[PDB]
């Protein structure tokens, strides 16, 4: 966490529904947007920070 | 915490519709079961301080 890996995500279709189809995820916290709405939206870029 | 609002519903209210129901909301395949992951108690509070 002192040196977190960021991936730029671009030029692709984002099936966010996969990210809540699995029972394995202990916590799921969304901000500014609802998790159900994500498969409808479009964005200039996406950044995944881990 | 005496002041509350509904945050989730199956469909939007019509003009002057009133709905005090406490029943669990379902956001995915998860059945409500009086509780869960993508299922919610639909009422929330401001907690005014």
């Amino acid at each position: 966490v002192y040196a977190w890996n960021r991936k730029r995500i671009s030029n692709c279709v984002a099936d966010y529904s996969v990210l809540y189809n699995s029972a394995s995820f202990s916590t799921f916290k969304c901000y500014g947007v609802s998790p159900t709405k994500l498969n409808d939206l479009c964005f200039t870029n996406v950044y995944a920070d881990s | 915490y005496n002041y509350l609002y509904r945050l989730f519903r199956k469909s939007n209210l019509k003009p002057f519709e009133r709905d005090i129901s406490t029943e669990i909301y379902q956001a995915g395949s998860t059945p409500c079961n009086g509780v869960g992951f993508n299922c919610y108690f639909p009422l929330q509070s401001y907690g005014f301080q």
